DNA sequence: AGGCCCCCCCA
DNA sequence: TGGGGGGGCCTCT
């Protein structure tokens, strides 16, 4: 009924990931500070972000 | 306890891309990895 | 880690 | 109505 999944690279992988108690923390700190509804935008956010060191690989 | 984030298809492909592409086992370590090479960022909102 | 269920809110 | 989010819990590898 409700979309879980999504298919990457190597397989399939679920939309909902957990984190770290630490983790947690700082994202949702990161979170706070956007103001974001949702999530995903914030994790959008970061990627965009980091691209450079993405982009180096 | 069990901390989870819900994420939209066009940002799970892009997320588990970046973990890919790090090479990392966890989703959780890309988390990290993208806030600590984001922190002038994060840290001049 | 995947899966289920629930409940709340929004569109 | 449909679809989103998180909490809480279970069961497997």
């Amino acid at each position: 009924d409700r979309h879980s999944k999504v298919f990457t690279s190597k397989g399939p992988r679920d939309r909902r990931v957990r984190l770290s108690a630490h983790t947690a923390i700082q994202f949702y700190d990161v979170q706070d500070r956007l103001g974001y509804d949702r999530p995903s935008k914030a994790v959008d956010w970061l990627i965009k972000k980091a691209k450079t060191a993405i982009d180096k690989l | 306890r069990d901390r989870r984030v819900r994420l939209s298809a066009h940002t799970a492909i892009q997320f588990y891309d970046v973990q890919d592409r790090l090479g990392y086992d966890r989703p959780s370590k890309a988390v990290d990895w993208l806030i600590k090479k984001a922190k002038t960022a994060i840290d001049k909102l």
